[PDB]
């Protein structure tokens, strides 16, 4: 008989950083010698080379894809009164001159040789731009944008249609419109101050960041290894030993960090299918709930579906999911149909509900009883086949609209 | 990638910095990615900023439809 | 092309090495071409799996979007073709699929007056399935997504609360059926 | 199901829908009106 | 089963080797063993993977 809106949160990686190497400078750096060396082993330079690149551009695609659903930069209105709803929290304020609205803010400030590091192709601005324009078109046209041309429909309608879509008739909320508009904003609020309340909250971008910082310290500090040579310094072994032991040396040295080599390239080729199938995952959230209502049961958020927004995130990206709990449950008694006259009735799209003494039609989710009438129901075989059937009268309006 | 060439029409990006493209004022939309949202395509060779899109905007009010 | 390469033994032809050494030299030079190799094949035997990984994981998508767009209409939006989908044709492809979603896409949009509701004799009124559009002067009903204005008829909507919990409605009168057929 | 005009709505004329049939279809409240 | 195999040293025992061998040659011998010991178990951390 009553009904709370909840507001949940869920994270999914995008994509990490992106990395590419250097075969010689990594291995040898300065020594000639090892560059001569390196070519008796053939064609284990490209093959690396070729493996990163097709990580930066799979990663690439992955940021891109996601994001990039939207031809159109939709422009917020400059008023911000859209039938009590305070939509100020996830919104760009113009007062911060890097764009960023506060949820986007909190969520930015809670997230800390031959090595190169390629920027992405979008930076913060950019999908700053599409996490707005994105918002933008989901607050003002509806779900329709996602398909042609936006079209302009006023906020309180576009609600009552995603009611209408789970089921619930538009009767419901029109009728208490501030009291959904105060929990929303209750709602709002309360995952404000509680989304940086535990440190644990921002899971999953802190560990891919914290393992491809790990991958990178763990590459690094594998130069100065032994490896079972007498020392870790190119020059060192040359300008010391004679070049029969230093050929032996040197062919150590280089077979054991090429083996390193290879082990942190299939590890951050495992790291980043991973994280495409993660992209994947959020790609389809984003073109279903966001771009539209989806009636899969506990896909976004824990309860009936009504809509998301996106909210940008570094190397990820922050989905706020607005679900429909209705708590505060009522029980009655109940019956499948109702004979009169010898014939059955059924309910057109409600549940027959009796209190203990009247009898009542109402929807499949909100307790609004109305009196049965021959319009929202009808008929169908008889009354003896039917079982659990109860014996009561029905109303119609030609009884009363004929006599009069 | 990544260096300050200040010891080798020269621009400068965030990704490092670029020889022989000249830079554009105007956004086109682009093919070929560098990185930090500085495209390059072929009109010489051409320089410039990311297209983000159409900027369209949609008007709003409390009692405006649209129906196709 | 891994074969070319020396991998630090004498040569890399392995009936050179044969015919030109004895075996206890041999044995090593033979050691190090086959660790090399080994090496060489372990590399390749882990990006094979990989990638078949992948193409499985891309398979097990397109046999997803097969089963749900061509066997039927799937509701979800933006899932199959950019707009609403209604259905699609598979076309067999070399070592892949190619589909050809059919849209439904919406222009020519037109603007309108609207209102949530309308009040009649003191009890609100609702559309059953569209939305009150207004020209201007009349009032009409339609279906959200193509215009096809109807006379507001008491078949098509339902009455529920009063005429003050509800905002923003309008004034207009309400077109019942049975007053004129029951004069006639 | 008999055809009624409770499980039908009406729209346009009877020019343009092509594969159109003839036939009457039932209507309720008729020996009703009358009695 | 990789456990129990030559890998190309003399022996694949450890007691075997650390004790009939001189150790400059033995050191390298019980090397290149551990290094084979060690790529097969990437090997098996990858397929694990
Ligand atoms: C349904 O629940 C809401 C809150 O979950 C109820 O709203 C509260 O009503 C009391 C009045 O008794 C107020 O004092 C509270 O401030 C209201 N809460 C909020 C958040 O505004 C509501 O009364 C319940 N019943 C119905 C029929 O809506
Ligand atoms: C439609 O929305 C506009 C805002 O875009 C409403 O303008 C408000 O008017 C009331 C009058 O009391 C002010 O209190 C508000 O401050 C105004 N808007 C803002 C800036 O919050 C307008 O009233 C709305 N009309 C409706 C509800 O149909
Ligand atoms: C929407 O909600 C936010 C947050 O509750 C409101 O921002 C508050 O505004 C008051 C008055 O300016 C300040 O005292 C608070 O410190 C603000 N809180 C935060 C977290 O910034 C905002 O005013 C609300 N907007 C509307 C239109 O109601
Ligand atoms: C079941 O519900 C019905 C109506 O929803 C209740 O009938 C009403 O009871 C009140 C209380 O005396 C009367 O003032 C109304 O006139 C009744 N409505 C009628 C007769 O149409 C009924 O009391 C409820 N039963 C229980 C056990 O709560
Ligand atoms: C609903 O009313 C009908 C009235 O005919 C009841 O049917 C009779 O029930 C009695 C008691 O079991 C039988 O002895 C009669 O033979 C029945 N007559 C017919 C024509 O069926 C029916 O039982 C009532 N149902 C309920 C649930 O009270
Ligand atoms: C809004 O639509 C109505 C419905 O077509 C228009 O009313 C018609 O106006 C013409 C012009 O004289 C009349 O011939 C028709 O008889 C009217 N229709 C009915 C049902 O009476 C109305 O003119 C339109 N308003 C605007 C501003 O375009
Ligand atoms: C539709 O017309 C009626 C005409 O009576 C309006 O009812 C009047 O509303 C004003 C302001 O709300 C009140 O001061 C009068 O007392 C009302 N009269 C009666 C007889 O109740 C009604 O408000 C109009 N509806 C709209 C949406 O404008
Ligand atoms: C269901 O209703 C009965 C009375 O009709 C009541 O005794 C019972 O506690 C109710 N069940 C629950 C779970 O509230
Ligand atoms: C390159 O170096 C010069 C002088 O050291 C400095 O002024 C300039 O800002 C540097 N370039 C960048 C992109 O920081
Ligand atoms: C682009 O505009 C800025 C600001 O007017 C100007 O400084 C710059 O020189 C322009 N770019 C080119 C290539 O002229
Ligand atoms: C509808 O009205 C708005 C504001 O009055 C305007 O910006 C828009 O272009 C109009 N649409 C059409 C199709 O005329």
């Amino acid at each position: 008989t009553n009904f709370t809106i909840s507001v949940t949160t869920e994270i999914l990686p995008v994509s990490m950083t992106k990395t590419s190497v250097d075969c010689t400078m990594y291995i040898c750096g300065d020594s000639t010698e090892c560059s001569n060396l390196l070519l008796q082993y053939g064609s284990f330079c490209t093959q690396l080379k070729r493996a990163l690149t097709g990580i930066a551009v799979e990663q690439d695609k992955n940021t891109q894809e996601v994001f990039a659903q939207v031809k159109q930069i939709y422009k917020t209105p400059p008023i911000k009164y859209f039938g009590g709803f305070n939509f100020s929290q996830i919104l760009p304020d113009p007062s911060k001159p890097s764009k960023r609205s506060p949820i986007e803010d909190l969520l930015f400030n809670k997230v800390t040789n031959g090595l190169t590091v390629l920027p992405p192709l979008l930076t913060d601005e950019m999908i700053a731009q599409y996490t707005s324009a994105l918002l933008a078109g989901t607050i003002t046209s509806g779900w329709t944008f996602g398909a042609g041309p936006a079209l302009q429909i006023p906020f309180p309608m576009q609600m009552a249609y995603r009611f209408n879509g789970i089921g619930v008739t538009q009767n419901v909320l029109y009728e208490n419109q501030k009291l959904i508009a105060n929990q929303f904003n209750s709602a709002i609020g309360k995952i404000q101050d509680s989304l940086s309340s535990t440190p644990s909250a921002l899971g999953k971008l802190q560990d891919v960041v914290n393992h491809n910082a790990q991958a990178l310290n763990t590459l690094v500090k594998q130069l100065s290894s032994k490896f079972g040579a007498i020392s870790s310094v190119l020059n060192d072994i040359l300008s010391r030993l004679d070049p029969p032991e230093a050929e032996v040396q040197i062919d150590r040295l280089i077979t054991g960090r090429l083996q390193s080599l290879q082990t942190y390239v299939t590890q951050q080729l495992i790291r980043a299918a991973e994280i495409r199938a993660s992209a994947n995952l959020a790609a389809t959230k984003m073109s279903e709930c966001v771009l539209g209502q989806s009636k899969r049961v506990d896909f976004c958020g824990k309860g009936y579906h009504l809509m998301s927004f996106p909210q940008s995130a570094p190397h990820g990206v922050v989905f706020l999911h607005v679900t429909y709990v209705p708590a505060q449950e009522k029980n009655f008694t109940t019956a499948p149909a109702i004979c009169h006259d010898g014939k059955a009735h059924f309910p057109r799209e409600g549940v027959f509900v009796s209190n203990g003494t009247h009898w009542f039609v109402t929807q499949r989710n909100f307790y609004e009883p109305q009196i049965i009438t021959t319009d929202n129901t009808f008929v169908s075989g008889n009354c003896d086949v039917v079982i659990g059937i109860v014996n009561n009268t029905v109303y119609d309006p030609l009884q009363p609209e004929l006599d009069s | 990638q990544g260096v300050n060439c200040t010891e080798v029409n020269v621009f400068q990006t965030r990704a490092g910095c670029l020889i022989g493209a000249e830079y554009v004022n105007n956004s086109y939309e682009c093919d070929i990615p560098i990185g930090a949202g500085i495209c390059a395509s072929y009109q010489s060779i051409i320089a410039y900023t990311m297209s983000l899109g159409a900027e369209n905007s949609v008007a709003y009010s409390n009692n405006s439809i649209a129906i196709p």
